């Protein structure tokens, strides 16, 4: 860490098969509540224009 | 009489800007069921041909 140059700072980073402990926290995810689908049929519909 | 008349194609004519900020009101149809159904697209100039202008009036609208 030290001795190059300028002096460094240091941070140890677990590997991935093993952190093991770490401050997990069990999550809930909410969007509600009625999901829905329309099909709006063009009005007017023509060669020249959709509306 | 002399009609110029029933005899005509042309019922109105249109012109239709999709650019200028605008607002947009609607044309009528020729559809009887139903009316309904407003539509929405804007609109700017538009007429319907004036009688009696006379042919030529087959030659050139103008207003």
């Amino acid at each position: 860490m030290s001795n190059s140059a300028i002096p460094l700072n240091v941070v140890a980073v677990q590997e991935p098969r093993l952190e093991l402990n770490n401050e997990r926290t069990w999550v809930v995810v909410k969007g509600g509540q009625q999901v829905t689908y329309y099909p709006f049929p063009s009005t007017s519909f023509s060669s020249n224009q959709f509306n | 009489y002399p009609t110029l008349s029933n005899w005509n194609a042309v019922k109105t004519i249109q012109l239709v800007s999709n650019l200028l900020p605008i607002n947009k009101e609607s044309i009528p149809s020729f559809r009887n069921s139903n009316v309904g159904i407003i539509n929405a697209q804007g609109i700017l100039a538009d007429f319907v041909p004036l009688v009696t202008n006379g042919p030529e009036a087959r030659i050139s609208i103008d207003f």
